[PDB]
């Protein structure tokens, strides 16, 4: 890493001089808690039919969405103390922080 | 191909359809899903982990890129002005638009076949996902070029590289200020702001600045803020006819709406003068994202809240109680205890019915279910996850705008005057903007002022 620098590298490399990949692009996320997979290392909960998570059936994300998230859009409560710009900055900001790649179709 | 089939084979993890679904009547159908790429492909040793393709730093990497070849290609290399490349086919009332990207399977081209408007090219690949996002991306592009132009007048001997880096340094600090000064206090609330983000003291090189895997899901709390329409307003802040309220299912990847439907000014006015959707325990997320997400570019409309929950599983994220314990927050075991935590027993009963145990509640689902902190837009759990992350990004950033040596005292004093309404004033045809705080202000004309009353960024202390 250069000893004197006025500017960030594009990749984030060398921002932390002791561990120069920290916060740099194309690196694995840090984990604040150990991962929980159906097999302990790779398969996600819900992959194997009949395989339970912590003694209970894995709820379908779609069913959870239908039963808890679904609501009549006409009932929508506008936030009197927030603008739509508050939502938009959040997405814009998320896009400065993280993009999780997937394989192409 | 996870978009075309329902076969559960790598890299696909399709969402299964429950019986009596309000939209998908065939239980053999699915919601498309590609598993996030592993850090160690095909390993029998590693515990699967996902990759962050971007710099974790609040450094405007969504404008500049997180890789060297893309960062080069986003720049205007035709001269020594240190500018970002602009669209060579179109302009928004004499003002710059983002360049077009060159994708083999362009999803923007599908939103309006006849229009033939491809997706935009920016530092981040999702720039065209919604025209409100594109407008924000376009605004920051013009601001970089505006800063580079004024810096050129001030320092005529600065070459392209110097001008680009100095304007880039400014844009990043502007994103940092808006985020921590204006955005985050309104997300966390004063109590969580004081707890998780205490006054900045100094850079600490022992603070890990990486994005935590859970943050990629917890920060999706913002999906609860989404209105079902894209709102466009004219110079009088009145609904812009004939399409003032476009359903969100018809704006996803709709770059043609920016190009051919009035530019970024009606979209920015709509953002400032329309209230956000309030997250309520009985009104979590709208059907424009829950039933019709990406309807125009996919074989079936996606369900964003369901994808968030499938993603937390794909990423092997612990459930609600494990994250509660991590945050030093009580972990409810019973339906009565869950009810007390959520100050809503009816919602607690529904969560227990779906999940069986609060230990299994997916992090996004339990996080957005929590009652909101006073003057905040998240409950205790999301405030701890979000607060912790943004503390690490600030404290573990050597290029944080307040870290000594990054800017001079005079530049820091000039930068403290910046605001998002001023950036709108300086780079658009909008002459009437929200009063500070822009994220609170939402009612025209009560919360609005003329641009001429707002202080501009003083670049004088950038003269070498
Ligand atoms: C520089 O920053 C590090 C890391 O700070 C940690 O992360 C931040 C984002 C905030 O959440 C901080 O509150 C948090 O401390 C500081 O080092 C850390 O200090 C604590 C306290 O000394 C360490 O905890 C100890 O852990 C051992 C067991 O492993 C116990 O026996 C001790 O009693 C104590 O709990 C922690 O491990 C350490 N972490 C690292 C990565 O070094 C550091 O103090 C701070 N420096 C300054 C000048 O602010
Ligand atoms: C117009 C507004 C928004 C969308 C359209 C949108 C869409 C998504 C989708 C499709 C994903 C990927 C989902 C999947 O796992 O399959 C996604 C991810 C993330 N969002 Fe979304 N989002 C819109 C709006 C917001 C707002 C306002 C957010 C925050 C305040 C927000 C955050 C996020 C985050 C952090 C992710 C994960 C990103 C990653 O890849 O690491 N979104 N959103
Ligand atoms: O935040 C994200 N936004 C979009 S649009 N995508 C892409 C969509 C296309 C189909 C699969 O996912 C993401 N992939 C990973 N993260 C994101
Ligand atoms: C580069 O800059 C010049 C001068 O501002 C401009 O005319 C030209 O269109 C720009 N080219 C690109 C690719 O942005
Ligand atoms: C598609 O684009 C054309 C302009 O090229 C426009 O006239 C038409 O109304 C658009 N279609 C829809 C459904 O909005
Ligand atoms: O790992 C994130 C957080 O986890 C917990 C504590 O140890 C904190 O000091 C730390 O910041
Ligand atoms: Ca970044
Ligand atoms: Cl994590
Ligand atoms: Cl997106
Ligand atoms: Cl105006």
């Amino acid at each position: 890493c250069p000893e004197q620098d006025k500017y960030r590298t594009i990749t984030g490399m060398c921002n932390n001089r002791r561990s120069p990949t920290l916060g740099a692009s194309n690196r694995a996320f840090v984990r604040w808690l150990p991962a929980e997979y159906e097999d302990g290392f790779s398969l996600p909960y819900g992959w194997t039919p009949g395989v339970k998570r912590n003694g209970f059936p894995v709820a379908l994300a779609r069913a959870v969405s239908n039963e808890i998230v679904r609501f009549p859009t006409d009932q929508l409560t506008p936030d009197q103390e927030r603008s739509l710009m508050f939502m938009q900055w959040g997405q814009l900001l998320d896009h400065d922080l993280d993009f999780t790649p997937e394989p192409a179709a | 191909n996870c978009e075309t089939s329902c076969v559960q084979q790598p890299p696909c993890f399709p969402l299964k359809i429950p019986p009596n679904d309000p939209r998908i009547k065939n239980q053999a159908d699915c919601i498309p899903f590609f598993r996030s790429c592993p850090a160690c492909p095909g390993s029998n040793i590693t515990i699967r982990n996902q990759i962050n393709a971007l710099t974790s730093f609040v450094d405007a990497s969504m404008v500049y890129g997180s890789e060297e070849p893309l960062a080069r290609n986003l720049r205007n290399m035709s001269n020594q002005l240190g500018l970002l490349a602009v669209n060579q086919r179109f302009q928004d009332n004499g003002r710059a638009l983002l360049p077009f990207d060159n994708l083999h399977d362009d999803p923007c081209l599908l939103t309006n076949r006849s229009a033939r408007i491809p997706c935009f090219l920016a530092g981040d690949t999702r720039s065209s996902e919604m025209p409100e996002l594109t407008s924000m991306h376009t605004l920051l592009l013009r601001e970089h070029n505006r800063l580079a132009t004024e810096l050129k007048s001030l320092n005529p001997r600065w070459d392209g590289e110097r001008l680009y880096q100095e304007a880039r340094k400014i844009v990043g600090a502007m994103v940092q200020i808006i985020t921590y000064r204006d955005y985050l206090p309104l997300v966390l609330g004063p109590t969580a702001m004081r707890k998780y983000l205490p006054t900045y003291r100094s850079y600490n090189d022992s603070v890990d600045p990486r994005i935590a895997n859970v943050f990629t899901n917890a920060f999706r709390y913002g999906h609860t803020l989404i209105q079902p329409f894209m709102f466009r307003l004219d110079n009088r802040y009145q609904p812009m006819e004939p399409n003032p309220r476009v359903p969100l299912s018809r704006v996803f990847f709709a770059s043609w709406r920016v190009v051919l439907e009035g530019g970024i000014d009606p979209i920015l006015r709509g953002l400032m003068a329309t209230p956000a959707k309030l997250n309520r325990q009985n009104q979590i997320a709208v059907d424009e994202i829950r039933e019709r997400l990406f309807e125009q570019v996919m074989r079936i409309g996606l369900d964003l809240p369901a994808l968030n929950m499938q993603r937390s599983r794909d990423h092997g994220l612990p459930g609600y109680n494990a994250w509660r314990r991590f945050c030093g927050l009580p972990q409810p075991e019973t339906v009565g205890q869950l009810g007390t935590v959520l100050r809503n027993l009816k919602l607690a009963r529904k969560l227990m019915e779906q999940y069986g145990t609060p230990n299994n509640i997916d992090i996004w689902m339990g996080g957005v279910s929590e009652p909101l902190k006073r003057k905040g837009r998240v409950g205790p759990l999301l405030a701890c996850i979000i607060g912790t992350q943004f503390r690490k990004l600030r404290d573990g950033d050597r290029f944080w705008w307040e870290n000594e040596g990054v800017f001079s005292m005079q530049q820091r004093q000039a930068l403290a005057q910046i605001s998002l309404p001023r950036i709108i004033c300086d780079n658009t045809g909008i002459t009437t903007v929200s009063k500070n705080n822009i994220f609170m202000s939402n009612s025209y004309p009560r919360d609005f002022v003329n641009c001429s009353t707002l202080p501009a960024l003083n670049l004088a202390s950038w003269r070498e």
